[PDB]
């Protein structure tokens, strides 16, 4: 069933006025709250 | 919707006025391409 | 509350007869879920008019607000529920209630282009000059959205 969700609206005008890019806003929001797969590293010989 | 595309904010001018997408373009639902136009016995048609 | 939860579920579902029995049995009309919605919030959002009326008759807080400061009138106005908007206002809903963003029922009705609802709100003393946190009025919204009819109403 449908559940409550948190709708957040970015104000484009204010962002442009402050000189804040939409990509930075969305990366910051998504990376922090959702997580982001950056790239791989090698842990004791296995790529992870 | 066309309305939503129309209010995409392209920029804010120095005097604080807003340049929206609809101020530099016409916005409509139209074909991906306009090359192929069919008729059935003289009347407008589509087909597969 | 056992019955409060049942009431939240029934208000949302629009189960009219189930709401009645729950009212008979004293189910808490001021029950709130985790985001601060009351049965009245739920019924307002989902457009269940009879249930709104029943809840108001049974002493629902008409100006209950959620964890972000939104009220049933906010929801009814936003989602185009004219009759419910009217009922709420008749029952003393704060027509100028601001949520935590400074958004009002007029702002919301304007944004979705709900003409009749805007007029009702205006008729009950909606402040046409009220600004949200970005300094915007219902008029500003109407202009940005290109709603000519709504712009003319808001002079």
């Amino acid at each position: 069933e449908d559940t409550p969700q948190f709708k957040i609206d970015i104000d484009q005008e204010k962002a442009q006025a402050l000189g804040v890019s939409i990509n930075d806003i969305n990366t910051t929001l998504g990376a922090a709250w959702g997580g982001s797969y950056v790239n791989d590293f090698i842990d004791r010989g296995r790529v992870k | 919707s066309t309305e939503e595309f129309g209010k995409i904010l392209l920029k804010v001018n120095q005097d604080g006025s807003r340049v929206l997408l609809r101020d530099v373009a016409k916005i409509e639902l139209g074909g991906e391409n306009y090359d192929i136009i069919a008729e059935f016995n003289g009347q407008p048609a589509s087909g597969l | 509350s056992d019955l409060g939860k049942k009431l939240l579920e029934a208000a949302r579902a629009g189960r009219d007869d189930e709401v009645r029995i729950l009212m008979a049995n004293g189910a808490d009309v001021n029950a709130a879920d985790v985001v601060g919605w009351t049965p009245l919030h739920l019924a307002a959002y989902w457009g269940h008019l009879e249930i709104v009326e029943v809840l108001l008759k049974n002493g629902a807080d008409v100006n209950a607000y959620d964890t972000l400061g939104s009220t049933p009138l906010h929801l009814a106005a936003h989602f185009g529920h004219l009759e419910i908007v009217e009922v709420l206002l008749k029952n003393g809903a704060d027509v100028n209630a601001k949520d935590d963003n400074g958004i009002t029922p007029l702002h919301l009705a304007a944004n979705r282009g709900h003409l009749e609802i805007v007029e009702v709100l205006l008729k009950y003393g909606a402040d046409v000059n009220a600004q949200d946190k970005f300094g915007k009025t219902a008029f500003d919204i109407s202009i940005n959205n290109g709603n000519e009819d709504l712009a003319e109403i808001l002079q």
